[PDB]
This record gives structure tokens, C-alpha cells and sequence, in this order.
């Protein structure tokens, strides 16, 4: 350089150590250590390598309200969003700006009237995975919400309000009967799962006999946030054998579990009562089905319903003391302990960048619970060792 | 009905979450009865935000140097108290003067340095430390919020005393810092149970329940919130004025 | 060439010479080796909270000693429990109110002020947004009570060298062991007062009814008749304290018992009697009420600013803070701010740096909306001094000076410099030491629970660390100040 | 699903005779974590020691934050009748005595936001991406740094 | 007028979904019956969308009509300082004139 | 709506009377069964309305009247919701014979 | 709000088809049947084509104002590097005037 | 303040009383009368300043 | 390929630097990929 450009020793010594941790960062000079240029520091580097962008992020934590914005912030409701363009114009009456809060009271009011109707526990146990909720709003109309919380944050029975979701609206022309909806995850992703009922008559009959006719129908979020066109399924045969032959009088009820082991949708519908037996032969009052992967459905047999008996205590039940609705949320199935199907190991690098450990992983973990030992088989562990330095 | 919060005496003292959520009626023969049920109040030594607040009512929270309590006794206190000197201004001794026990309590936010000796000197000149009328020791040289046990009836000398001086040396004088007083409060914070009342008024009839006899539970006797629970006040409103 | 798993005291191992289905061609390129399937006795995996790890080691040595590959993992282990008492189920009070209960534990699911903001709404919307509405209370989660707890003064002979306190319910559903219920930390200056709600069901207490008892380490007030005992009495249809006091016989769950000896721990135990919960800004429904009260009326004053109607942003962030007071029945109000989680500090985000998100920290700490709103009026009251400067006329010079000297009074007097010339300037060595930093993390982190300050000085000699730093902001604002005051 | 007092223990001690404890692991990323301790911890240990690290991390960044925002002379301050000083806030100055209030004023060296502070992280950083052995190493090729 | 036509356009949302609702029901009785509306409810949500992004589009219109008439203003702000400028420049020639 | 409480000897200012606003609800009631009426704290809108309905399965067709009742309230935007509809028409045919 | 108009406009396809294929089925039953309303799957695929017209014209305004705002900005740059080059010319006339 | 800036008695009586009213309804002096302070004319401060 | 590159342009072409080097390092990062807390083998990350 020039003598005419000028600096100070401690900004020299930062201009110097900037180049420094380039450099070895992007593998100009060898024998750096892998391990270090792994730290939190320098995964940050986009923002660590500039002392503008560094000292914004720290300044942060101590003086987080030079950055707030009263009009835009990470996890701003849709209905605020809404009333922010009500008053973006230039001219803002005080009657105008009235007017806009009268519409964002319209629209706390129907979100904050909603009503849980039903939940899904996402894991084989109550201590940790996800919650997801469905929401009926108090208006005449058929318009649901849905929501979920993380119960894993959960310290003596207090959740803290972030691990709680906002409610998202559901625009798919739900008609559900009575209260028979409910999510269920499956396929890894969010499933609405209803029943319908409409009036249909039998064709070719003097006497012209109506019969209700029940429909099951299940739709899946999709990427973008829209719902796919339901899936639907005639269980009328299933809901006159539980109730009876009485729908009106006794109540139908709809539970569904992620069977995630066999990729596989197991649906319940049952008669709520006080207590329930076990499922097949002689309890008349539980039938199934399994939906598969493409949306196909096998009607539950006596073998295959007995299998699934344990989950009745995810079931409604009627309390003895008073006749109260004490609604249960479903969970996933699995058959005595639920371990992943598979466990990629990944690569690792050997001695002095002489050997390399490759394509390590076990495509198939299969459990075994019998008489009171568990037994878990490991098929098709392999890897590969080849000799190679890593560039 | 809520009734909602006040203010109470020389921001003091607050009364706060008062309402009666349940209010029955009963038209039976040709009487009207009323009935409020679980009406409850809170009592709560708090300012609502000056000098007073922080720095007197802490005071008073303190121990005293025959085990704790403090509550219930009558203070004397400074009116309005502002910094006035002294090195730096540290949270500055807030003194307040304990009447039956003859005990002065004084408060601070931070102390200058730890190894320097510091005690309190109350003298009406600030200056002149051969005209103080009180001077006490720390009980540890590094402490605040402590008491000191004046040991005889000295409120008239108390009151000669402006300037409260927290720094306090004789390594040539060494004013840490000091405070003024302007005025002075007397105060009693002893409450008689026959005078936390409620009374209501339906036409000429007038029903009076106090702490004694109404009480469901008797709060904890404390300087924070004490809640008082009544049990259902019964009103006869038979001899209302019925006005269109 | 070995293949190792560890399922908690056990541990497998399978070698290339014994489990190896079919050895790959040896030469110095690609070797892929496959095993037979690995049977593994999972029957000693320590499970903790229904889930226990299963060790995996994939390790391959040469002769020389280098390892040629070594991979380490950890799977997983869930086990399936739909035991009644574990499993969620929902239920709604006839009088509106939804929860979700697991165990003991109920936790509220909806909110019912819709209803009661449709007669506010009547009058204005100064009716809407007010302290009262925001201290409205909710029903009660089912059949139950609340109990008001008084904790002492921080005392380290009684309660030992950490502040804090652990509260525990006792004889719920079919546990008769302490399962954890509330949390807090215990004040040096005056005492803690809390107002717990008990669940209760027919059957669901029992032997003597249920237990609070509280813990501090170096001690624990859960021996007999050491926690606070209550009891559904069917005769008189309420709760009942059983051991406020000695009492040489009274009424239980069980029948009349003989020796009933005061709690202990707590100064005073009672029950709240018809006492309904004010609604909770920690709750599902904290963030409606947040946008609902603070958040709304600061968007609608910056909108209002940015378009120089200053009058009217006045009247909405008046709505959160206003240094004049606030007028509710004729008088003016004992709260200083009045937006209610502000003016109680209320805390509803635990996580705020898992991403950069100043709101997020801001939610974790409220102090920070309280200054963040501060500065906002400081805006309006410049903003307005400057528009009126720009009128040169005698009254609006007359009003520009006005509102600056009220700006200037509400920030007091500017602080100078303390720390600067005191700072002994370190190496950089010095500086990065790891050992300065480990000290001063280890006192943060006891300083988080405790409080411990044996040898309390920390000898000047010993920092190298640096100093906080004054908001850049502020001292701009003092800076504005000075300028437009001198130039009048 | 493990304890992370018996993590501890597993590694203690830490060289230095004491019970190695979160804040010393600051500090080394997840894969000096495992390499380090390849011997006494599992794939699972070593990933529940660092999580519980950076919470650790984290949590006292927020207290030395909440402890310096009430702490800011310049909030006195109308707003500093709805200031409260925490019991927390005591001890602290209990024990560090003034650094609290010893606040300096923005392009002084002492700050902790100053080129002098983002120097010290760059240098605490950045020392060991070689090892000592190297040529390459930053204290072998200007040890003046150091000093 | 541009914002009433958005909230006009969003008023019509509730009554679409109440007449696929009330589609669904049969009208038809006697000894031959039916009559329902199968895809009422599917029309419904179809012309709820609709509705949005047409009230969208007139609350677009509304912003950016008002943004332009903001920028209009600066520029006059801009012409007005300009012929400030001028003013007390010739009145500075003025000076030099005499 | 009108605020009575201001009257003095049957006068009343004008003042005290409110603008007539439209309501946007699709209402269609059975001759003049409409009316309104507060509670909830905020207006409702009751009303019944009369279809023709015949009853399935019967060789001699009888056709008969159907009385729905229904109810809406007046948002806090000035919009109205959906109504809740009730059936009422054995309560209709016992009063009217 | 004009890119969220466009994909309202498309959010409504897949429910029109689902319309049209729901009103296929038959909906009187007895001694008088059928009902389908034959031509309801030709008309929502009429339906997908005008909504895809309407949001490819939503799109389209999208990008013309964007691309008007950067117009505008550059004709602002112009103006800054003139009004930049006036004060380095004045400056000089000052050295000149001196 | 400079020799060069004028007023008249009104109007500096006028900026006085203004000063104390800000200074009296925002805490700013104690012992402030809280009743008072309640009157129309400061309750409308808004536009009475 | 063609999706993250497309993103990266766009955001370069409005300037958003930061944003960009985000979608490019899915593709293409000379310091390297962080898999399981360790640098991976490969350079390239795009496996075709």
C-alpha cells in the first residue's frame, strides 16, 4: 500500500484476522483444524465477518427496542396484517381509523369464540411430541381452525405461551356430522378426517324408504398451505351396526391413529359409552378400517381389529358422575415400543486424510416384544472403507 | 360490581381488586332482599411512584433489631426527600424514624467504596460535622437497609436533623453523599380490625360489616397485599326511595 | 472390522470374522461390507420419561493402530403407554370454560372475553382498552379450589444458599409422592404471595386429602403434618383447611384423625373463597390479548404519526402509557402504565434467542416495550417541536419550546461517563482468556438460582471484561435537544 | 434422557481438579465436544452436553441483559417510576460491586460493542483453527497479537 | 370509495357459504324424492377465493393511488424549494446590480 | 332505535332519534313475524319464515307448512352473521289450529 | 397484495373441478330418478380457465408496477448525479470567483 | 435565553403558567393535587395547551 | 440445480447479497457442508 492510507492497530489486527479465517475457512491453507471451523462463530460468519453486522446482532440481546416496529413483526396475526392495510392510505380520519379497529374486533371475536373440538397426540406416549387441535367457530357457519402446541417445553404442568401455534382457517368445504372431525398426522403430514351424512332414498321401491347415508372423507395439507380434495368412503353399513340402528339417540364417534411402523391410517368408529371391551368377536359396538399410503381402504376383520384393542383408552368415554362429554385425544400406534425403521450413519474421515469411511446406514430396525423382553434386529448394517483424502 | 382501586393517604398506602361478584335478589311476601356474595379487598403498603414508594416503604420492610416485624409500629417520615450532595449521588440514606421503638432505619441504592469507613451522621448544617445530633456505625461496612437503635426518645432532635449524611468519615470529613428533608409525616400503620368496614345504605336502613365479624379469613398481618375475604353481607331493601 | 451396540448395562459386539455375510473384494478402493442382521437383547435400557437410547459404533482399525473409520450414533427407544392417567383428554365446564388435563396438571384452552368486549364496545373504544377489561376474570377450570399461599422473607439460616423454592401437591389420583407444582424464587426484602388452584374429583384425594407442602434444599417441609392438608367435606359442601392449626381432633377425608399439627414453611395458608383468576397474558390465548392491547394501539399511533396527525396517535398510545395518569372513575388511577402485562411484567416467550427476533427478546423481557414505547412519545413530543420551529412565527416558537423542555424533563439529566477512565486496558491474550471467561459464566450461572456471594468483592484486579455500553439512541435524543434549545 | 449431572461426572474432572462444569465447555463446538471426549461419552451425550451448553449460554446472556437494561442510568428518567430493581439485581452488585453502573459512552474501548470487543472475539476464535505444530498457526506467524 | 368496494367484496363471503349450506338440503318429497345440491358446499369456497382476490385487488388500487399521490407531493416539495432558491438569488443579484 | 329517557311531558327532540340503516342479511320472513330484540349485550334479528314441504313415503301425497325460526345478530363491523335456524313447526300448528 | 390476489384467483380450481364431478352423481331417487346435471364437468373446466386468466392478469399488474418503481428509481439516480455534478461545478466557480 | 428575543408580558405569563401546568400534570413536581388535576380544563389538555 | 441457482440470481439482481449466498451454498460452498456437526467429504453439494 501507499503511505498515504491510513488505520489504527487495533482495526489493522481485525482487517488482519478477517483474512486470516477466510482463509482457513474456505481450505486455502492447509491443515486446518475441521473440528474448530465448526463453531457457532463460524457458522455465523455471514454476519461475524463485518464489524457493522457483528455488532447488530449483539447489540440486539441488550437493546432489542432500536429494532422493534410497531407495524411489522414475526408472528403477526393475519387479521392484523388485514388492518394494516385498512389504514395505509395518507388520510386517516379519526373516524376511519375506528372503522378499521371495528373490523379487527370482527375478526378477534370469531377467532377467539373457536372452540376445541377434538386433538391427536403425535407420539406413542404423553411426554413429548406436538398436540394438534381443531376449532369450531360459534357462528352458524361451518368453519373450522386448527393449531397445535408442544407439550415437550412442559415444566410442572406450565407451558409457556410461545409454545403455542396461531390458528390457521381450513378452506375445503368441511360438512361435518354432529362433531365427528378430527387431524391425524400420517404420512408425515397434517390429515383432516370427518364424517357427513345425507339423505338418501333406495331406488325402485313402492314403497320409497329414506335411509341416511354416512360418508367418511380425509384431505391432507398440501406444501402451500391449501388442502387437497378429499378422499371419501360409505361406512354406513359400520355406523347403523355400533349405534344400533340409532344415530339420533345414541352418539357417533370418530377417533384416527397414525400407524407410522406400517404406514398405514387406522380409523375407529364406535358407540360412546362409559367403558369399552376389547375390539372383534363379541363387542359389536367398535368398527375399523386402514387406509393405505394411495388413499385405498381394507374393511377391519376379527383378526386384524383385535390387534388395536389397547387404543380404547384414547377413546371418548361418558363420565359416571353426571352424563358429561369427556372427550380423549387419539395417538399414534405402535405395537409394544415404537423404534425408527431406519438410521442413516453417514461418512466419517479417517487417519491423516489417508481413508474414508462411506455409505454407512441400517435400512431396516424391526422391535420384538415378547413374553417380557424386547428384541430389536439391526438388517443390512453395512458400510464401505476406501482410501482417500478428503480434497 | 367492581369496585375497582384507590389511593390512599401521602401516597402510602393502595387499596386495590375490590368487587362483589355475585349480587342475588329475593322478592318473597312483600320485602326485598339483597344479597352480595365473597365481597373482597386488598390492602397494600405501596406509592404510586416517587420517593415515598421505593425508598420509605422498604424502610419500614425492614427487620428490626429485636426480630423482624416493624408492622404496626408509628414512623416518622420525610415529606418529600431529593438529593442535595456528597461525592456522587448514591441511592442516598432514606432515613425514617420508628416512634415505639425508637429505632432509625435508613436505605440505599449503591455504596461508594467498600474498604472506606462509613456510618450515618444526621446534622442540621451538612457541613459541620461538630453540630450532628445522631451518628451510627455499619454493621458491616458493606451493607445498606439496616437500623440502628437510637436508644432513647430523640424525635425532636430527629426532626432538628435535616441532611442526611451517608458518607460519614473523619478522614478529613469525606461527605459521601447526603439528602434533604423539607417536611415531615407522622404516621400510624397499626389497623384495627373494628375499622376495615364495609357499610351499605338501602333508603333509610343502614347495615355496617367490619373485619370482626364478617370475615370468612383473616389475611396474613403483613406490610404486602392482605386480602380481605367477607362472608355474604344480607341487606333487607324494603325502604327503598322508588323514584319513576 | 467390528460393529458394537450398547443397550444400557449390555453391550454387543459383531466382528468382520463371525457376522460378516459376504467379505468384499480386498484392494485399496471402494469395500463395501454388509452383516447379517444384528440380533440385540434390549432388556436393561434405562428409561427415563418413556424413552431410553440405544449406542451404535461402527469402527474399522488397521493393524497400525489408525482408525480407518469411526462413526458413533445414538438411536431412540420409545416405549407405548396409554395408561389412563397419562393419556390427554379435554373437557368443558358448563360454564364455557375448555381444559386439557394430563395427571394432575390442567391447562386452559379457550378464552370467553369476546363476550364481555361486545358491551365496551357500546360506548367507545376507550371502554375496550382499559385496565379493567384487561383484569377481567375467567371461570374456573372445573370442580376445584384456590388456596392462598405467604412465603417468608430469603432467610440463608432457615432456608440455605440459594433463594429459591419449589412448591408440591401431595394425594392426587393414585401417586402418594410429591409431583413438582409450582416454581419461584424467594425475596430479600419482603415476602412472595401466590394463588394456587387445586383440582379436585369425587374419589380423586387420598388418605387425610391432598398436600402443599413447599421445599427450599437444606430443607423440605413434607414430614407429618408439615404441608398444608385440604378436604372436600360432603356435609357443608366446601373445601376445608384441615391443619391451620393444632387441633387435638378434626374432620379429614378419612374420618376424625387425632394429632393435626400446623403446617410448617409457609406463614400463612388459607382458602380463597368465590375468587375467580384474572385472564393470564401467558396463556394459548396470550397472543390475541397481547395484539389486542399493546400491539393494535401502537400501530394504529405509528400510523397516525407517519401521517403527522399527532392528536389522534396521542389519544391511541395513550392507550399503553401516558406519564399524566389515567383517569378511571373521576380519580386518577394507581398504576403507572396502563397496559396491564407492562405494569406487571409479565413474561411470555422462554426461548427468545433461538433466532435473531428483537420482538422475541422483547416478549422475554417487557421492560424492553416499555422503553421501546417511551422513545415512541419522545418521537411525537420532537416531531411536533420541529413542525411548529418551521412556522417562525412568535407563538410557534413559543409552542416549539415548549414541548422540547417537556421532552428534556421527561429524560431527566443526561448520565456522564463512569467507567471509561477507571478500565485498565488488557492484552489481547488477556481478553480472549478462557479463564476469565469461565469465572465470570460460573457467576452468572449461580447468580441465576442463587445468590451466593462468599468473599462478596471481586478484587478490581481481577476484570479484563468489557463495559455496557449507553443506548446510542438516547444520548441522540439529548443530543437533538441541546441543539434546538441553543439555537432559540 | 439423560442427567447432565452425571454427563459431568463422567468427564469430571477437568484437569484442574474441580467438577467440570457447563461453563466451561463454552467454548468448543459439538465436534471438539466429541472428539475430545470420544472415550466417555456417546453420540447421544455428546449432543445433550452441548444443547444443555448453549442453553446455559444463552441464559446468562439474558440475565447479565436484564440486569445492565434496569441498571442504565439514563432511564432516570421519568420512566423510572415503573423501574424495579430485581433481587438478583442486588446480588450482582453484591458481588461485582459498581461494574453494573459503570456504563461508557459509545467509541470508547471499554465497551463491550467496541472494535476492541469484536477484536477479542475474532482473536478468541480464531487462535486455534491450527494447531501449535503449524507455521500456519496465528501465534506463530505474528506472535506479536498476543501481546 | 375504493376501500368500500374491498370490504363490499369481502361482505359477500359469509352468504356464500350459507346458500351452499342451505343447497344441500333436499327440496324434493313425496314419493320421489332428493333435490340436493351435491357440490353447493365445493361452489361455496370456490367463490370465497374469488371474493378475496378481487377485494384484494381493490385494496391494492387504494395504496398505490395514495402512494403516488404522496410521491406527487415531493416533487411539488422539490418545486417549491426550487423556486425558493430563485427568489432569493435574484434578490442577491439585486445587490451586486446596484 | 330511539332514546326515550330524554322525554319531557310526551316531547321529544329530534336529536334523540336514530338514522334508519339498512339490513344486508337476506331476509324473508312469513307475513309480518320479524322483530327485534337485545341480548349478548348487542341487536338481534328474529324471524320465521313458511316453506311448502310434503312428507316422504306416502301414497296419498299430503303436503304441509314448515316454520323455520330464525336469528342473527349485528356484528361489530355493521355486518350481520348467519342466522341459527330452529324448527318450529308443531309449536305453530298447536297455537294457530 | 396483488401476488396474494393471483393466488386466490388459482386456490380456486381445485375446489370448481371438485364441484363438477360432485354434481354428476344423481339426486332424486324413487320411482322418478336422476338428476345429474350432465355438462357440470365441462363447465368447471371452463371455470379453471377463466380463474387462470384472472391470475395471470393479477400477476401481470404485479410486475408492472415493480418494474415502474425501478424505472422511477433510476431517473432518481439521474437527478442525484445531476444535482451532484451542480455543487462540484458551483465549487469551482467559487475558486474562479475568489 | 439572548437579549435579542422578544415577547410581551401576556405572553411570557402565558409560556409560564403553560411550563408549570406540564410540569404539575406529569409528576414532575410532588405533592401535586390529584383532585384538581382532574378538572375539564386538564382533562382537555389536548387542546387547552 | 435449476430452482436454487434461479433463486440466487433473482436475489443478486435486487442486491439481496446475504440472501443469495443462502440458496448458492446449497449448491456450490468452498468452505465446505455441515452434516451431524462435522464438515462433509464432498465439494460439491449438488450430487449430479
Amino acid at each position: 500500500v501507499s503511505s498515504a492510507i491510513k488505520t489504527t492497530r487495533l482495526a489493522e489486527a481485525i482487517a488482519g484476522i478477517q483474512l486470516y479465517i477466510n482463509r482457513a475457512l474456505n481450505r486455502i491453507e492447509p491443515n486446518a483444524r475441521a473440528d474448530v471451523s465448526t463453531r457457532q462463530f463460524f457458522t455465523d460468519w455471514t454476519v461475524n465477518n463485518r464489524y457493522s453486522t457483528w455488532g447488530g446482532v449483539s447489540r440486539l440481546v441488550y437493546y432489542p427496542e432500536n429494532y422493534i416496529d410497531p407495524t411489522q413483526r414475526i408472528g403477526q396475526t393475519r387479521m392484523m396484517d388485514e388492518l394494516l392495510e385498512n389504514i395505509s392510505q395518507s388520510k386517516l380520519s379519526r373516524d376511519t381509523v375506528e372503522d378499521a379497529f371495528k373490523t379487527y374486533l370482527t375478526r378477534f371475536e370469531t377467532v377467539a369464540d373457536l372452540k376445541v373440538v377434538s386433538a391427536y397426540h403425535d407420539n406413542v406416549n404423553s411426554n413429548t411430541g406436538l398436540t394438534w387441535f381443531v376449532g369450531q367457530t360459534r357462528e352458524n357457519l361451518p368453519e373450522y381452525y386448527w393449531r397445535n402446541v408442544d407439550i415437550s417445553r412442559m415444566q410442572a404442568g406450565e407451558l409457556a405461551a410461545n409454545a403455542w401455534k396461531e390458528w390457521t382457517k381450513i378452506d375445503t368445504a368441511v360438512n361435518p356430522y354432529k362433531d365427528a372431525i378430527r387431524p391425524v398426522i400420517f404420512r408425515e403430514r397434517l390429515h383432516l378426517i370427518w364424517v357427513e351424512k345425507e339423505e338418501v332414498a333406495k331406488n325402485g321401491t313402492d314403497p320409497v324408504e329414506t335411509y341416511d347415508r354416512f360418508t367418511l372423507k380425509l384431505a391432507f395439507l398440501r406444501h402451500d398451505g391449501s388442502w387437497s380434495a378429499p378422499w371419501s368412503y360409505d361406512i354406513t353399513t359400520q355406523v347403523e351396526a355400533v349405534t344400533d340402528k340409532k344415530p339420533d339417540t345414541e352418539r357417533l364417534a370418530l377417533a384416527a391413529s397414525g400407524f407410522q411402523g406400517e404406514d398405514t391410517l387406522l380409523v375407529f368408529v364406535y358407540k360412546t359409552g362409559k367403558s369399552y371391551s376389547d375390539f372383534g368377536g363379541s363387542n359389536k359396538n367398535v368398527a375399523g378400517m386402514t387406509i393405505y399410503g394411495d388413499g385405498s381402504f381394507k374393511k377391519m376383520e376379527n383378526t386384524a381389529l383385535s390387534r388395536y384393542s389397547q387404543l380404547k383408552n384414547t377413546f371418548d368415554i361418558i363420565h359416571t358422575q353426571g352424563n358429561d362429554l369427556v372427550r380423549k385425544a387419539s395417538y399414534r400406534f405402535a405395537q409394544d415400543f415404537e423404534v425408527p425403521a431406519s438410521l442413516n450413519m453417514g461418512s466419517a474421515i479417517g487417519d491423516d486424510s489417508l481413508t474414508v469411511m462411506e455409505n454407512g446406514n441400517i435400512p431396516q430396525i424391526t422391535s420384538k416384544y415378547s413374553s417380557d423382553n424386547l428384541a430389536i434386529t439391526l438388517h443390512n448394517a453395512a458400510f464401505t472403507v476406501r482410501y482417500d483424502g478428503s480434497g | 360490581l367492581n369496585m375497582g382501586s384507590a389511593i390512599g393517604d401521602d401516597s402510602l398506602t393502595v387499596m386495590e381488586n375490590g368487587n362483589i361478584p355475585q349480587i342475588t335478589s329475593k322478592y318473597s311476601s312483600d320485602n326485598l332482599a339483597i344479597t352480595l356474595h365473597n365481597a373482597a379487598f386488598t390492602v397494600r403498603y405501596d406509592g404510586s411512584g416517587n420517593v415515598i414508594r421505593n425508598k420509605q416503604i422498604s424502610a419500614m420492610k425492614l427487620t428490626g433489631v429485636d426480630g423482624k416485624s416493624q408492622y404496626g409500629n408509628a414512623f416518622i417520615i420525610a415529606n418529600t426527600v431529593k438529593h442535595y450532595g456528597g461525592y456522587s449521588d448514591l441511592g442516598g440514606p432514606i432515613t425514617v424514624y420508628n416512634k415505639t421503638k425508637n429505632y432509625i432505619a435508613s436505605v440505599q441504592g449503591h455504596l461508594m467504596n467498600a474498604d472506606y469507613t462509613r456510618r450515618l451522621i444526621l446534622t442540621p448544617v451538612e457541613n459541620n460535622y461538630y453540630a450532628r445530633l445522631f451518628e451510627f456505625p455499619f454493621s458491616p461496612n458493606t451493607i445498606l437497609n439496616t437500623v440502628f437503635t437510637v436508644g432513647s426518645n430523640k424525635t425532636s432532635d430527629f426532626k432538628k436533623c435535616s441532611y442526611a449524611v451517608g458518607g460519614a468519615n473523619s478522614q478529613g470529613f469525606q461527605i459521601f453523599s447526603s439528602y434533604q428533608s423539607s417536611g415531615w409525616l407522622d404516621i400510624d400503620t397499626g389497623i384495627n380490625n373494628t375499622d376495615i368496614k364495609i357499610t351499605v345504605m338501602a333508603g333509610s336502613k343502614t347495615h355496617t360489616f367490619t373485619a370482626s365479624d364478617h370475615i370468612a379469613s383473616l389475611p396474613a398481618n403483613s406490610f404486602d397485599a392482605m386480602p380481605y375475604t367477607f362472608k355474604p353481607l344480607e341487606i333487607d331493601a324494603s325502604s327503598l326511595a322508588f323514584t319513576n | 472390522i467390528k460393529i458394537t451396540v450398547m443397550a444400557g448395562s449390555k453391550t454387543h459386539t459383531f466382528t468382520a470374522s463371525d457376522h460378516i455375510a459376504s467379505l468384499p473384494a480386498n484392494s485399496f478402493d471402494a469395500m463395501p461390507y454388509t452383516f447379517k442382521p444384528l440380533e440385540i437383547d434390549a432388556s436393561s435400557l434405562a428409561f427415563t420419561n418413556n424413552i431410553a437410547p440405544l449406542d451404535i459404533v461402527f469402527e474399522t482399525k488397521a493393524k497400525d493402530g489408525r482408525v480407518l473409520g469411526k462413526i458413533k450414533q445414538t438411536l431412540s427407544v420409545k416405549r407405548v403407554n396409554y395408561n389412563p392417567e397419562d393419556i390427554l383428554f379435554l373437557r368443558e365446564t358448563h360454564s364455557g370454560a375448555q381444559y386439557m388435563q394430563l395427571g394432575v396438571y390442567r391447562i386452559r384452552l379457550n378464552t370467553l372475553l369476546a363476550s364481555q368486549l361486545v358491551s365496551r364496545a357500546n360506548t367507545g373504544i376507550d371502554t375496550i382498552l382499559t385496565m379493567e377489561t384487561q383484569r377481567l376474570p375467567e371461570p374456573p377450570l372445573g370442580e376445584g379450589f384456590f388456596a392462598n399461599f405467604v412465603l417468608p422473607k430469603y432467610d440463608p439460616a432457615e432456608h440455605g444458599d440459594e433463594r429459591w423454592f419449589k412448591i408440591h401437591i401431595g394425594n392426587v389420583g393414585g401417586n402418594t409422592g410429591r409431583q413438582p407444582y409450582y416454581s419461584g424464587m424467594l425475596s430479600d426484602t419482603s415476602e412472595t404471595s401466590m394463588t394456587l388452584f387445586v383440582p379436585y374429583a369425587e374419589g380423586y384425594y387420598m388418605h387425610e386429602g391432598v398436600r402443599l407442602g413447599v421445599g427450599y434444599q437444606k430443607i423440605t417441609y413434607d414430614n407429618t403434618w408439615e404441608s398444608a392438608f385440604f378436604y372436600f367435606d360432603e356435609t357443608k359442601q366446601q373445601f376445608v383447611l384441615i391443619n391451620d392449626a393444632d387441633h387435638d381432633s378434626g374432620m379429614t377425608q378419612q374420618g376424625i384423625v387425632k394429632n393435626i399439627k400446623k403446617y410448617k414453611g409457609f406463614l400463612n395458608v388459607s382458602i380463597a373463597t368465590g375468587y375467580s383468576a384474572p385472564m393470564d397474558f401467558n396463556s394459548a390465548s396470550a397472543l390475541y390479548y397481547w395484539e389486542l392491547f399493546y400491539y393494535t394501539p401502537m400501530m394504529c399511533f405509528q400510523r397516525l404519526l407517519q401521517e403527522k396527525q399527532f392528536d389522534e396517535a396521542t389519544q391511541w398510545i395513550n392507550y399503553v402509557y401516558n406519564p399524566a395518569g389515567y383517569i378511571v372513575n373521576g380519580e386518577i388511577a394507581p398504576w403507572i402504565w396502563n397496559c396491564r402485562p407492562l405494569e406487571e411484567t409479565t413474561s411470555w416467550n422462554a426461548n427468545p434467542l433461538d433466532a435473531i427476533d428483537p420482538d422475541a427478546v422483547a416478549q422475554n423481557d417487557p421492560m424492553h416495550y416499555k422503553i421501546a414505547t417511551f422513545m415512541r412519545l419522545l418521537d411525537q413530543l420532537i416531531l411536533r417541536g420541529d413542525m411548529a420551529y418551521r412556522e417562525l412565527t412568535r407563538d410557534a416558537l413559543n409552542e416549539a419550546k415548549m414541548w422540547y423542555v417537556r421532552t428534556l424533563e421527561l429524560l431527566g439529566d443526561e448520565p456522564e461517563d463512569y467507567g471509561s477512565q477507571q478500565w485498565a486496558a488488557p492484552s489481547l491474550s488477556g481478553a480472549a482468556s478462557q479463564t476469565v471467561q469461565a469465572a465470570y459464566q460460573q457467576d452468572l450461572t449461580m447468580l441465576g438460582r442463587g445468590g451466593v456471594s462468599k468473599n462478596l468483592r471481586t478484587a478490581n484486579s481481577l476484570v479484563g471484561l468489557f463495559l455496557p455500553e449507553y443506548n446510542p439512541a438516547l444520548t441522540d435524543y439529548w443530543q437533538t435537544l441541546r441543539l434546538r434549545l441553543f439555537n432559540l | 434422557m439423560y442427567s447432565t449431572a452425571v454427563l459431568l461426572n463422567k468427564i469430571s474432572p477437568t484437569r484442574d481438579g474441580q467438577t467440570m462444569t457447563l461453563a466451561d465447555l463454552q467454548y468448543l463446538s459439538f465436534s471438539e465436544l466429541r472428539k475430545i471426549f470420544d472415550d466417555q461419552l456417546s453420540w447421544g451425550e455428546a449432543r445433550h452436553l452441548y444443547h444443555e451448553t448453549i442453553e446455559q449460554k444463552k441464559n446468562n446472556r439474558l440475565l447479565e441483559a436484564r440486569i445492565f437494561t434496569r441498571a442504565n442510568p439514563q432511564l432516570s428518567g421519568a420512566i423510572r417510576l415503573g423501574i424495579e430493581r430485581d433481587s438478583v439485581s442486588r446480588s450482582y452488585d453484591e458481588m461485582f460491586g459498581a461494574r453494573s453502573s459503570s456504563f461508557v459512552k459509545p467509541g470508547s474501548v471499554a465497551s463491550m460493542f467496541s472494535p476492541a470487543g469484536y477484536l477479542t472475539e475474532l482473536y478468541r476464535e480464531a487462535k486455534d483453527l491450527h494447531f501449535s505444530s503449524s507455521a500456519y498457526h496465528l501465534d506463530n506467524r505474528r506472535p506479536d497479537l498476543a501481546d | 370509495l375504493l376501500d368500500a368496494a374491498a370490504g363490499q367484496s369481502l361482505a359477500g363471503q359469509v352468504l356464500s357459504i350459507a346458500e351452499g349450506v342451505a343447497d344441500l338440503v333436499p327440496n324434493v318429497f313425496g314419493l320421489a324424492c332428493g333435490g340436493s345440491r351435491w357440490g353447493a358446499a365445493l361452489r361455496a369456497s370456490a367463490s370465497v377465493m374469488s371474493l378475496s382476490a378481487t377485494a384484494s385487488q381493490y385494496s391494492a388500487d387504494k395504496i398505490s393511488r395514495s402512494e403516488a399521490y404522496r410521491r406527487r407531493r415531493q416533487e411539488w416539495e422539490i418545486q417549491r424549494d426550487n423556486a425558493d432558491g430563485e427568489v432569493k438569488q435574484m434578490d442577491a443579484q439585486l445587490e451586486s446590480l446596484k
